[PDB]
C-alpha cells in the first residue's frame, strides 16, 4: 500500500498500475504492462513486451535491442523515446544503413534496427510524439498534431497533416511542415 | 441402427449405413407418411408388418475359386472375388500348408578384416560339411562364396601406396590389398571347387571398425544371373564381428551419390564403389524382399543386440551366435533355417485408403491372435493346415480394384478382386403403372416422376402453384409453423433450405433436425468427427466409443490390472477410470497410502497359523476373513508385534485383491523373554 | 503458400559439386561451394559468389597453402548476418607422411571484403571443419574423427586459443558415433550454448546439449533415436518462434527413416527446463508414397514469411520423385511448436526437367531482392535457385441496407397498385489490406477482384431481385488498390412476401488475382490462405405486432445456483445453473441470451420450447426461434465443465444478458449477475511410522531414563500445493510429575518451518478412576504441550518425516489393575478451511495417534 513504482523480475511478468503516476520497469523477459490512469513511465526492458498507457499522457522508453515490442498509448498525448539505442558503449543492434530509427506514425511502425538484409520493427498505435537518437533519423507524422524531435545528426522530419511542432536539434536537418498550421525550429547547424 | 438423415432411394438408403434396409411392399406407406419410413432397421420393419422375403438388405459376401488342375498347392485359395457393401466386412479363410523338401541355395559372405584370419583358416576347410548339412534337409543343394572389406578411400582405408600394397599390421606374411566386394565362387554343388577357389583367398585389413558389407549384400541381391540363383529357397549367410556402414557415412570421404541399387560388377569386382554411397537399410530390405533372399546374420556375442534390431525392419531374417573362430557355423545355419521356416507371415500389397484389411490367426500351438495388421504365428508345422481369417471393410462405394495377398518368402500368391454391392435387386419389370397415375414407375416400391410432374404420387405439376389445402400436412401441430421455418411446402411435403454455415444440413420430415445441435465435448459436438456424429439431439458414436458425447471407450478399459480384475476389486470401473472407494489411490485402486497399519490385529491369525495354536477366541476358520499364508517370503508390510503369550513374532503381510483380503508370511524364529 | 515458383532465377555452373553447400551473405549475394571441382594439380574444391543483380558469378580468389592438397574446400559453410562474416572449410586435407596418410582440415574466415582470410587414434584423423559455426567469441569447428571417431568440437576464442568439447569416456559406447556431424548454437539471456549431433551412436543416433558451468563446458542433456540406420542427428536447427531472443526448440532430422510408404522423419524437441529431461513431442513427415525421399536431409530457418510474427522453417527432400527432389514449408504456431502439416511443397519436376537432388542444401533468413521480403536459396546438382516470398493480402467487406428494414406498404397485399414496383437499396464496400511489412512503395500493389452477390441464397425462389439484372445473381469484376471502394445498387421485389417472418439474406464471396510488379521482377501478391472469403448481412422485415406500433417486448433474466453453496474445484466436474427468461411484452423476435464466464469453464449442454446454444469466454443461446410469444416463460439448465487445474481465485462471477431483434434500450431486467464462493480440493494424509517406539519397560527400583520418538509421515497426494500447520499434543505431566520432558520436533526435509509451544489443561481431575476404566494416559487425564509448526509451502507429490523426540522417566506410573499404561500422542494437520476442503469420506486420514506401551 502507498507504493507508486515497481520493478519487475528477470522472468515473464504482468504489471498493472493505478490512477496515480507510476514508473513500471519489466527488465528481462516478456512482460505485459498496463499504466492505467495518470501519467506513467513504462520501460519494458529486454524481451518482447506489450505496453499500455490507457488514459493520460504516457512515456515509453525503448532499449538497444532487435526484439519487437507492441505499444498502445490509448487516449491522451503520448510519446516514445528512442534515445537509448545509441550509447557510448558497444551497440548490439545493427545500423548498417546508418539511419538510426525510422518512424511512420501513419503506417504504425518504427524501424528500430536494420541490418543489410534484416529489418526490425516495433508496432506503435495511438502515439503522437517521437524523440529520435544521436544519429540521423527519419520522422514522419500523421493526420493528428505531432511533436517530432530529431536530436543530433542530420535528420529529416515530415509533419504530415495537422498543426505540428517540429524540432531539428544539432546538425544539418531537413524539416517539412506539410498541411496545417505548423511551428518549425531548426536549432544549431545549417538547416532548410 | 439406421441413422439415415435424408433418404429417397434404395441405394441412397443402403449407402447411409450398414444396418439400413428397404421394405418394398406396396400399400405400406400411409397418405400422411413420407417415403423415408421405408429406410429402417430389419427388426423394426419386421415388427411393423414387413416380411423377411420383401426386404432388400444388400449384404456383402465372398465366394472363392480354386485351381483343381494345380497340384501341391501351398497357399489356397488362389482367386477370391468380393461384393463389398460399405460399413460391412466381408471375411474369408486362407489356408497355409507347409510343403516338404525345397532345395537350398546358400551364398556365403565373409569379412576379410585382420581379425577374421582364423575364421578364414577354418572356413576354407568347410565346404563339404556345409553341403552335407544342406543335403540332410533337401535332396539337392548348392553353395557359393563372396567377400568384402570396405571402400578404398579415407578415412575408411589408408590410401598411402605402401599401405595399399600391404594393409595388414604385420609385414611378415601375405596380405592382399583392400577391396569392396569380390565374387569368388558360383553357386555349385561341387565341394572340390569350393575348396580350390576359397583356398586361394588371402586376408586383408582396413582402418575403421565398421565394415561395408551392405554394398556386398546389395550387389549380391542385384545381380541374379551372375550369382546363379534358381527359383528355390535362397539363403545369404553374413559372417562378421563388427558393425556396418550405412547411408551418410560416405560424406566423410566426399561421396554423396546415393546408391542406385543396380549391378556394378566387372571382372567379379565391385569397381565404381568409391563413387556411390552405402545403401540404406530400407533399400536393402526392399531388394531382399523382392528377390526372396533370406539373410542369416552370423555375428559375435557383442553384436547380437545390434543385428537383432534389423529383424524388425527385415522380416524373414535370423540372427546367430558366431564363435570367435567360426567353428559353430553349420549348426548356426541349421538353427537359422529352422527358425526361418517355422514362422509364417501373411501380408498384402499396397491398397488405397478406401479399403481396410485385418487378419486373424489360428495355428497348431493354440495361440490365437485377433484383429492384427498382418498375420503371424510361430510353430508352423509340416502338413498341418493353418488358417488365417482375412476381413475386408470398405468405407465408400468403391470401384473395381485388385490386390494380392502373399506369404512372405514364397512365390505363391492369393489374388483378391473387389466389387461394390451398392445396388438393390428390386422388382420393376411387372409393377403396376396405374398406381403411379401413369406418370412414373414403381421401383423398389416407390414412384419416380417424369419431367414436370412432382409429388410422391406425381399428382402435381411443377409449373403450377402449390394448393393451400396440401399445406396442412407440412406442419407438425397446431402451434408449429410450416416446415419449422426452415423449409418450403410444395405438393404436400416440406422441402428444406440450405445454409452457408458449414455443417448446417437441415433434414427431417418437417425440417426440425439439424447437424450441429448436440452434446458438446471439449467444444466439439460429439467429441469431434473422430468419436461420433450428431443426429438432431441424439449422439450415436463410431464403434469403440460410448456415452452422451462419445467420450467413453466401450472396452479394453484401463480399469484392469494384468491379472484381469476390475480395480483389484476395490472400486467400480466407470468410463475407463476406476472409482476407488475408501482411501485407495488411482489408477488401479491398489495402495491404501494413508492407511492405518493393519499389523496390530492380524497377529491374532498369525499366532495360530504357523505355531499350531488351536482355537482360542474361536477356531482359525470362519475367522481370519480372507487371510491366507505364503510359503516363500512376500514383499510387503514388514512387521513385528508382541505375541499373545509374550514372545516377539514378526510377519510380512502382502495384500492381494478383494475386500480385507491379504497374504501373510509369518517368521518362525522368535525373540522370547 | 507465398513462395514464388514461376519467376525463380537459376545460377548454373559446370564445376563439379556445384550447389552442394549454399549460404546467404550480406543481403545481396549468395556463396556456393563446389567441393569436387579440380582447380589445379593436387587441388580440389572451389567457392563461388553469385549475385542477384547480375545473375552470373565468378570464383572467389583464395591462395590455398601447398600443404592443403585435395582439401575439398566448400564442403561446409557458415555466415553471420551482423557483423558480416563468412567461414569456409575443407575437411579433407591429405597430409602425407613417410608411412601413413592423414585426413585433417582447414578453415578460412572472411570479413566484410573477400580478399584477406585468416587460416584456422587421438586427433590424427580429425577432419576438422566437417561442420562449422560462428560464435561471438570465434569460430566453432567440429572434428568427427577424434578419439576413434567418437567426435568432438573445437571452440576458438582467439586465433591461437581453443578448447576441446566432447563427451566423457566411461566406456567404448561412444566410439564410431561421429559427434559433430551437425552443430547449432542456442541462445538464452544473451549467452550461447552448443548442440551437437552424432548420427551413428549405437547405429541409432544421439543429439547432445552443452552448457558452460563455471567456465567449463559440460553435457547437461541428450536425446536418442529409435530405428537403426535412420541417422538421428544428421541435421540440426535452432528455432526461436516468438523472436524474443531465447531459443525455444531444436529440430532433429532422420533422413533415412524407413516406412513402407514414407522415407524421412523430423523430430521437434523443446528445450529442457532446468534439470528436467529432454524429450521429443512432435514428429513431422513428408508426403505419402515417396520411399527413400530423404525428408530431413537439410533444414534451415526462414524467418516470418506469412506475417504472423512466428518463425517458419523449410525442410528438404532431395530423394523424392526419383531423386528430382522437393522442398516443404512449415508454419510456426503459438506455444513454441511447429504445425504438423506443411503449407507448401515445391517440386523440382515442376521447375525444370534438368533438376536433380533439389533440396540437398538450404539457406534462408535474409532478403536479396531488396524489397524487404525474406528469400530462400535452394541448392541442386549443378544449379542454385532463388525462391522469393510474396506480399500477403486480406480483404474485408461490409454491407449496409437503406432503409434498414422493408416497409409495411412495400409487401402488403393490395389490388390498386402496380405489381413489381417495389424499392430498396443495399450498399457494398470492399477494402483490401496488406499484412507483411516490406520496402515497396505505396500504390504499386493492385489486384483484380471479382465477386458474387446472391439474394436469398439457399432458397428455391428469392423474394427480392436486383434491378439491373432482374435475377438473384450478379457478377462484377474491378481493380482494387489498398484503399476502400464503395458501390450501391437498387433492390426490387416482384411480388408480396407471404412469410415475412424470414429476413432477406445477402451473400458475398470473391476471388482475388494480384497483378505483377514490374519494378521488382514480376512479383505478384497473393491472398492469405486463411482469409475469410464469404460475408453475409441480413435484411429484416418490419413488425406490426399490434395496432401498427413498434413491437414492444419486455424481457427479464434471472438464474440461481440452486442448492449449491460453494463450487469445489477438483470434486464434481459439472454444475448446473437454472435460468429462466420471461417475455411480459408482445411478441419477441430473434431472442438471444449471451453468457460470460471465466476461461476455466466450458459449455457442455442445455436441457429444458426449442433451445439451440452455441459458443472471458462467451456462449449464445437461441430462445425458440423465430418467435418467443406473448406471456411466455422458459426455464432451463445450462451445464458447465470445470477444469481440474482451474484457477478462479476464491470468488467466481457469472454474467448473462438477453437480447432481441427489436433493439430496445437496456434495462435492469435485461442484465443479471450472481457471485459464488470457490473452494479447492486438497488431499493429504498423516500416518504414524514403524520406527516410532512401540514398547518400553522399567523397574521401579531403578531410576534409569529412556528415549522415546513418535515419527509421523506427511504426504501431499493431491494435485495442489498449500500452506499447512502440524499440531502435536504431548503428555507432559500427570498429577504434578513430569512424563516427557522438553519434547522437541525436528523435520527430515530441512524445509522452512517455525514452531511455537503452548500448554493446555486436563479436563478430568479424577485421573485414578479414568485410569481404572481405560489404561490410556492422554490429554484427557494429563497436561499436554501443544506444539504447532507452520510450513509456508507444502509441495505437490512430496513428503517428509516429522519426528518428536525426548527423554522419559517413570515416576508418574500408576499401579492400576492392568499391567500397562498407554502414552498417546496425536498429530493432526490444519489448513484454512475457507479456501481448501477435503473430499467427503477422506477427512479421517488428516489425523493420527501413536501409542507407546509401558509395563514394569
Ligand atoms: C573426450 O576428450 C577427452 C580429452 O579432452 C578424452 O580423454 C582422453 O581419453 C583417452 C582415451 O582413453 C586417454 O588415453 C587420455 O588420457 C584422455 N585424456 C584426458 C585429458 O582425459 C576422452 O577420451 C574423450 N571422450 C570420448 C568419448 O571420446
Ligand atoms: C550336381 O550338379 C550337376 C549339374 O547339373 C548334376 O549333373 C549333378 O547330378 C548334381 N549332383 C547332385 C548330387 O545333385
Ligand atoms: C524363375 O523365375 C523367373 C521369374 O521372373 C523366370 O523368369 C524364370 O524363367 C524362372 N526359371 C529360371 C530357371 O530362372
Ligand atoms: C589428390 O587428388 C588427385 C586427383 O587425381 C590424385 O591424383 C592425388 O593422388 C591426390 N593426392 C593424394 C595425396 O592422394
Ligand atoms: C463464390 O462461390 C461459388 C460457389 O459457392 C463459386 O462458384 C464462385 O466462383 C465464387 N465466387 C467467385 C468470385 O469466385
Ligand atoms: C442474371 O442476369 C445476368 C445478366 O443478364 C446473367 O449474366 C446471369 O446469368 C443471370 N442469372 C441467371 C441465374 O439466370
Ligand atoms: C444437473 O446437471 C446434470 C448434468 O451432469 C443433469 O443431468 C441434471 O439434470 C442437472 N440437475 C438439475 C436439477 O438441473
Ligand atoms: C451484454 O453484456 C455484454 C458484456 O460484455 C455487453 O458487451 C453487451 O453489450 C450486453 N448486451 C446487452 C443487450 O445488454
Ligand atoms: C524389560 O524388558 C527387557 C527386554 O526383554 C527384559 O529383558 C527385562 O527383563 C525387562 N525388565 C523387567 C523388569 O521386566
Ligand atoms: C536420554 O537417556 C539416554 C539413556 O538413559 C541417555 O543416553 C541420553 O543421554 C539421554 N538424553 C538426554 C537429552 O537426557
Ligand atoms: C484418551 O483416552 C481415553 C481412554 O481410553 C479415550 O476414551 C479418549 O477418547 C482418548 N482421547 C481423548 C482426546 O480424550
Ligand atoms: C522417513 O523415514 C523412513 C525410514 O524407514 C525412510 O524410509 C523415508 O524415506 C523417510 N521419509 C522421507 C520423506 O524421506
Ligand atoms: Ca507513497
Ligand atoms: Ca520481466
Ligand atoms: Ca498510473
Ligand atoms: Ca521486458
Ligand atoms: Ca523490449
Ligand atoms: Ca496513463
Ligand atoms: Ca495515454
Ligand atoms: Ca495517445
Ligand atoms: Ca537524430
Ligand atoms: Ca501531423
Ligand atoms: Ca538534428
Ligand atoms: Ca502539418
Ligand atoms: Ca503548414
Ligand atoms: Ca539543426
Ligand atoms: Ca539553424
Ligand atoms: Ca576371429
Ligand atoms: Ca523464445
Ligand atoms: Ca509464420
Ligand atoms: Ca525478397
Amino acid at each position: 500500500k502507498n507504493i507508486e513504482n515497481l520493478h519487475g523480475s528477470r522472468l515473464n511478468d504482468r504489471i498493472a498500475g493505478d490512477d496515480q503516476d507510476n514508473e513500471l520497469w519489466g527488465h528481462d523477459g516478456n512482460d505485459t504492462i498496463r499504466g492505467r490512469g495518470g501519467d506513467d513511465i513504462l520501460r519494458g526492458g529486454l524481451g518482447l513486451d506489450t505496453l499500455y498507457g490507457e488514459d493520460g499522457n504516457d512515456i515509453f522508453l525503448q532499449d538497444d535491442e532487435t526484439v519487437s515490442d507492441d505499444i498502445d498509448g490509448g487516449a491522451g498525448l503520448d510519446t516514445v523515446d528512442y534515445s537509448a539505442m545509441i550509447h557510448p558503449g558497444r551497440i548490439v543492434a545493427p545500423h548498417e544503413y546508418g539511419f538510426g530509427i525510422e518512424a511512420d506514425l501513419s503506417r504504425e511502425w518504427v524501424r528500430k534496427a536494420s541490418a543489410l538484409g534484416v529489418d526490425y520493427y516495433d508496432n506503435v498505435r495511438n502515439v503522437e510524439n517521437v524523440i529520435g537518437t544521436s544519429m540521423k533519423d527519419v520522422l514522419i507524422g500523421d493526420a493528428q498534431a505531432n511533436t517530432l524531435m530529431g536530436q543530433g545528426g542530420d535528420d529529416t522530419v515530415r509533419g504530415g497533416d495537422g498543426d505540428d511542432l517540429l524540432f531539428g536539434g544539432d546538425g544539418n536537418d531537413m524539416l517539412y511542415g506539410d498541411a496545417g498550421n505548423d511551428t518549425l525550429y531548426g536549432g544549431l547547424g545549417d538547416d532548410t | 441402427e439406421c441413422t439415415k438423415f435424408k433418404v429417397s432411394s434404395c441405394r441412397e438408403c443402403i449407402e447411409s449405413g450398414p444396418g439400413c434396409t428397404w421394405c418394398q411392399k406396396l400399400n405400406f406407406t400411409g397418405p400422411g407418411d413420407p417415403d423415408s419410413i421405408r429406410c429402417d432397421t430389419r427388426p423394426q420393419l419386421l415388427m411393423r408388418g414387413c416380411a423377411a422375403d420383401d426386404i432388400m438388405d444388400p449384404t456383402s459376401l465372398a465366394e472363392t475359386q480354386e485351381d483343381h488342375n494345380g497340384g501341391q498347392k501351398q497357399l489356397s485359395p488362389q482367386k477370391v472375388t468380393l461384393y463389398l457393401r460399405p460399413g460391412q466386412a466381408a471375411a474369408f479363410n486362407v489356408t497355409f500348408r507347409r510343403a516338404k523338401g525345397y532345395p537350398i541355395d546358400l551364398y556365403y559372405l565373409m569379412d576379410l578384416s585382420y581379425s577374421m584370419l582364423d575364421d578364414l583358416r577354418n572356413v576354407k576347410k568347410l565346404g563339404g560339411d556345409l553341403l552335407r548339412a544342406l543335403n540332410e534337409i533337401t535332396e539337392s543343394g548348392r553353395i557359393g562364396f563372396g567377400s568384402f572389406v570396405d571402400k578404398t578411400v579415407l578415412p575408411f582405408v589408408n590410401t598411402h601406396p605402401d599401405k595399399l600394397r600391404n594393409p595388414c599390421p604385420n609385414k611378415e606374411k601375405e596380405c592382399q590389398p583392400p577391396f569392396a566386394f569380390r565374387h569368388v565362387l558360383k553357386l555349385t554343388n561341387n565341394s572340390n571347387q569350393f575348396q580350390t577357389e576359397v583356398g586361394k583367398q588371402l586376408i586383408s585389413g582396413n582402418l575403421d571398425a565398421p565394415e561395408g558389407g551392405l554394398d556386398a549384400m546389395m550387389q549380391v541381391a542385384a545381380c541374379p544371373e551372375e550369382i546363379g540363383w534358381r527359383n528355390v529357397t535362397r539363403l545369404l549367410v553374413f559372417a562378421t564381428d563388427d558393425g556396418f556402414h550405412f547411408a551418410g557415412d560416405g560424406k566423410l570421404g566426399a561421396i554423396l551419390t546415393p546408391n542406385d541399387g543396380r549391378c556394378h560388377l566387372e571382372d567379379n569386382l565391385y569397381k565404381r564403389s568409391n563413387e556411390f554411397d552405402y545403401p540404406s537399410v530400407g533399400q536393402l530390405a526392399h531388394k531382399l524382399a523382392e528377390n526372396n533372399i533370406q539373410p542369416i546374420f552370423a555375428v559375435t556375442s557383442r553384436m547380437v543386440k545390434t543385428y537383432e534390431k534389423l529383424t524388425e525392419i527385415i522380416p524373414k531374417s535370423a540372427v546367430g551366435e558366431l564363435s570367435e573362430d567360426s567353428s559353430n557355423v553349420v549348426h548356426l545355419i541349421k538353427n537359422a533355417y529352422n527358425k526361418l521356416s517355422s514362422r509364417v507371415f501373411l501380408d498384402h500389397n499396397a491398397l488405397p485408403d478406401t479399403l481396410k484389411v485385418t487378419y486373424d490367426s489360428f495355428c497348431s500351438n493354440g495361440v490365437t491372435h485377433r484383429n492384427q495388421p498382418r498375420g503371424d504365428c510361430d510353430g508352423v508345422q509340416i502338413n498341418v493346415p493353418i488358417t488365417f481369417q482375412v476381413k475386408v471393410t470398405a468405407t465408400e462405394c468403391i470401384q473395381e480394384q485388385s490386390f494380392v495377398i502373399r506369404a512372405l518368402g514364397f512365390t505363391d500368391i492369393v489374388t483378391v478382386q473387389v466389387l461394390p454391392q451398392c445396388e438393390c435387386r428390386c422388382r420393376d419389370q411387372s409393377r403396376d403403372r396405374s398406381l403411379c397415375h401413369g406418370k412414373g414407375f414403381l421401383e423398389c416400391g416407390i414412384c419416380r416422376c417424369d419431367t414436370g410432374y412432382i409429388g410422391k404420387n406425381c399428382e402435381c405439376q411443377t409449373q403450377g402453384r402449390s394448393s393451400q389445402e396440401l399445406e396442412g400436412s407440412c406442419r407438425k401441430d397446431n402451434n408449429s409453423i410450416i416446415c419449422s421455418g426452415l423449409g418450403d411446402c410444395v405438393c404436400g411435403q416440406c422441402l428444406c433450405h440450405t445454409s452457408d454455415v458449414p455443417g448446417k444440413l437441415i433434414y427431417g420430415q418437417y425440417c426440425e433436425c439439424d447437424t450441429i445441435n448436440c452434446e458438446r465435448y471439449n467444444g466439439q459436438v460429439c467429441g469431434g468427427p473422430g468419436r461420433g456424429l450428431c443426429f438432431c439431439g441424439k449422439c450415436r458414436c463410431h464403434p469403440g466409443f460410448e456415452g452422451s458425447a462419445c467420450q467413453c471407450e466401450r472396452t479394453t478399459e484401463g480399469c484392469l490390472n494384468p491379472r484381469r480384475v476390475e480395480c483389484s476389486g476395490r472400486g467400480r470401473c466407470r468410463c475407463n477410470v476406476c472409482e476407488c472407494h475408501s482411501g485407495y489411490q488411482l489408477p488401479l485402486c491398489q495402495e491404501c497410502p494413508g492407511c492405518p497399519s493393519p499389523c496390530g490385529k492380524y497377529i491374532s491369525c498369525a499366532e495360530c497359523l504357523k505355531f499350531e495354536k488351536g482355537p482360542f477366541g474361536k477356531n482359525c476358520s470362519a475367522a481370519c476373513p480372507g487371510l491366507q499364508l505364503s510359503n516363500n517370503p512376500v514383499k510387503g508390510r514388514t512387521c513385528k508385534e508382541r505375541d499373545s503369550e509374550g514372545c516377539w513374532v514378526a510377519y510380512t503381510l502382502e495384500q492381494q485383491d478383494g475386500m480385507d483380503r491379504y497374504l501373510i508370511y509369518v517368521d518362525e524364529s522368535r525373540e522370547c523373554v | 503458400f507465398n513462395l514464388d515458383t514461376e519467376n525463380a532465377m537459376t545460377f548454373q555452373e559446370n564445376a563439379r559439386g556445384f550447389g552442394q553447400s549454399v549460404v546467404q551473405l550480406q543481403g545481396s549475394r549468395v556463396v556456393v561451394g563446389a567441393p569436387q571441382e579440380i582447380v589445379a594439380a593436387n587441388q580440389r574444391g572451389s567457392l563461388y559468389q553469385c549475385d542477384y543483380s547480375t545473375g552470373s558469378c565468378e570464383p572467389i580468389r583464395l591462395q590455398v597453402p601447398v600443404e592443403a592438397v585435395n582439401m575439398s574446400l566448400g564442403l561446409s559453410l557458415a555466415a553471420t548476418t551482423s557483423p558480416p562474416q563468412l567461414l569456409a572449410c575443407g575437411p579433407t586435407v591429405h597430409q602425407t607422411c613417410s608411412e601413413n596418410t592423414y585426413v585433417k582440415g582447414l578453415c578460412f574466415l572472411f570479413g566484410s571484403n573477400l580478399r584477406q582470410q585468416p587460416q584456422k587414434f587421438e586427433h590424427e584423423m580429425s577432419q576438422e571443419g566437417f561442420s562449422a559455426a560462428i560464435t561471438s567469441n570465434g569460430p566453432l569447428l567440429s572434428t568427427v574423427g577424434s578419439y576413434d571417431w567418437a567426435g568432438g568440437v573445437f571452440l576458438y576464442t582467439s586465433k591461437e586459443k581453443s578448447t576441446f568439447i566432447n563427451m566423457t569416456r566411461v566406456d567404448s559406447d561412444m566410439n564410431d558415433a561421429y559427434l559433430g556431424y551437425a552443430a547449432a548454437i542456442i541462445l538464452r539471456n544473451r549467452v550461447q550454448s552448443l548442440v551437437l549431433g552424432a548420427p551413428r551412436y549405437q547405429h541409432i543416433g544421439l543429439v547432445a546439449m552443452f552448457r558452460q558451468n563455471t567456465g567449463m563446458w559440460e553435457s547437461n542433456a541428450n536425446v536418442k533415436g529409435t530405428q537403426i540406420g535412420a541417422y538421428f542427428g544428421a541435421s540440426l536447427c535452432s528455432v526461436d518462434v516468438d523472436s524474443n531472443g531465447s531459443t525455444d526448440l531444436v529440430l532433429i532430422g532422420a533422413p533415412h527413416y524407413y516406412e513402407q510408404t514414407r522415407g524421412g522423419q523430423v523430430s521437434v524437441c523443446p528445450l529442457p527446463r532446468g534439470r528436467a529431461r529432454w524429450q521429443c513431442d512432435a514428429v513431422l513427415y513428408g508426403e505419402q508414397g515417396q520411399p527413400w525421399g530423404r525428408f530431413g536431409a537439410a533444414l534451415t530457418v526462414l524467418g516470418d514469411v506469412n506475417g504472423d510474427k512466428l518463425t517458419d522453417v523449410a525442410i528438404g527432400a532431395p530423394g523424392e520423385e526419383d531423386n528430382r527432389g522437393a522442398v516443404y514449408l512449415f508454419h510456426g504456431t503459438s506455444g513454441s511448436g511447429i504445425s504438423p502439416s506443411h503449407s507448401q511443397r515445391i517440386a523440382g519436376s515442376k521447375l525444370s526437367p534438368r533438376l536433380q537432388y533439389f533440396g540437398q542444401s538450404l539457406s534462408g533468413g535474409q532478403d536479396l531482392t531488396m524489397d524487404g521480403l525474406v528469400d530462400l536459396t535452394v541448392g541442386a546438382q549443378g544449379h542454385v535457385l532463388l525462391l522469393r516470398s510474396q506480399p500477403v493480402l486480406r480483404v474485408k467487406a461490409i454491407m449496409e441496407f437503406n432503409p434498414r428494414e422493408v416497409a409495411r406498404n412495400v409487401f402488403e397485399c393490395n389490388d390498386q397498385v402496380v405489381k413489381g414496383k417495389e424499392a430498396g437499396e443495399v450498399r457494398v464496400c470492399l477494402h483490401v489490406q496488406k499484412s507483411t511489412r516490406d520496402r515497396l512503395r505505396e500504390g504499386q500493389i493492385q489486384s483484380v477482384v471479382t465477386y458474387d452477390l446472391a439474394l436469398d441464397s439457399g432458397r428455391p425462389h428469392s423474394r427480392a431481385v436486383f434491378n439491373e439484372t432482374k435475377n438473384s445473381t450478379r457478377r462484377q469484376t474491378q481493380v482494387l488498390g489498398l484503399t476502400q471502394t464503395c458501390e450501391t445498387l437498387k433492390l426490387q421485389l416482384p411480388n408480396c412476401i407471404e412469410d415475412p417472418v424470414s429476413p432477406i439474406v445477402l451473400r458475398l464471396n470473391f476471388s482475388l488475382v494480384g497483378t505483377p510488379l514490374s519494378a521488382f521482377g514480376n512479383l505478384r501478391p497473393v491472398l492469405a490462405e486463411d482469409a475469410q472469403r464469404l460475408f453475409t448481412a441480413l435484411f429484416p422485415f418490419e413488425k406490426n405486432c399490434g395496432n401498427d406500433n413498434i413491437c414492444q417486448d419486455d424481457l427479464s433474466i434471472t438464474f440461481s445456483f440452486m442448492s449449491l453453496d460453494c463450487l469445489v474445484v477438483g470434486g464434481p466436474r459439472e454444475f448446473n445453473v437454472t435460468v429462466t427468461v420471461r417475455n411480459d411484452g408482445e411478441d419477441s423476435y430473434r431472442t438471444q441470451v449471451t453468457f460470460f464466464f471465466p476461461l476455466d469453464l466450458s459449455y457442455r449442454k442445455v436441457s429444458t420450447w426449442r433451445l439451440a446454444c452455441e459458443s472471458l469466454k462467451s456462449t449464445s443461446c437461441s430462445i425458440n426461434h423465430p418467435i418467443f410469444p406473448e406471456n411466455s416463460e422458459v426455464t432451463f439448465n445450462i451445464t458447465f465443465d470445470v477444469d481440474s487445474k482451474a484457477s478462479l481465485g476464491n470468488k467466481l462471477l457469472l454474467k448473462a444478458n438477453v437480447t432481441s431483434e427489436n433493439n430496445m434500450p437496456r434495462t435492469n431486467k435485461t442484465e443479471f449477475q450472481l457471485e459464488l464462493p470457490v473452494k479447492y480440493a486438497v488431499y493429504m494424509v498423516v500416518t504414524s511410522h514403524g520406527v516410532s517406539t512401540k514398547y518400553l519397560n522399567f523397574t521401579a527400583s531403578e531410576n534409569t531414563s529412556r528415549v522415546m520418538q513418535h515419527q509421523y509421515q506427511v504426504s501431499n497426494l493431491g494435485q495442489r500445493s498449500l500452506p499447512i500447520s502440524l499440531v502435536f499434543l504431548v503428555p507432559v505431566r500427570l498429577n504434578q510429575t513430569v512424563i516427557w520432558d522438553r519434547p522437541q520436533v525436528t523435520f527430515s526435509e530441512n524445509l522452512s518451518s517455525t514452531c511455537h509451544t503452548k500448554e493446555r489443561l486436563p479436563s478430568h481431575s479424577d485421573f485414578l478412576a479414568e485410569l481404572r476404566k481405560a489404561p490410556v494416559v492422554n490429554c484427557s487425564i494429563a497436561v499436554c504441550q501443544r506444539i504447532q509448526c507452520d510450513i509456508p509451502f507444502f509441495g505437490i507429490q512430496e513428503e517428509f518425516n516429522a519426528t518428536l523426540k525426548g527423554n522419559l522417566s517413570f515416576d508418574w506410573y500408576i499401579k492400576t489393575s492392568h499391567n500397562h499404561l498407554l502414552i498417546v500422542s496425536t498429530a493432526e494437520i490444519l489448513f484454512n478451511d475457507s479456501v481448501f476442503t477435503l473430499l467427503p469420506g477422506q477427512g479421517a486420514f488428516v489425523r493420527s495417534q501413536t501409542e507407546t506401551k509401558v509395563e514394569p
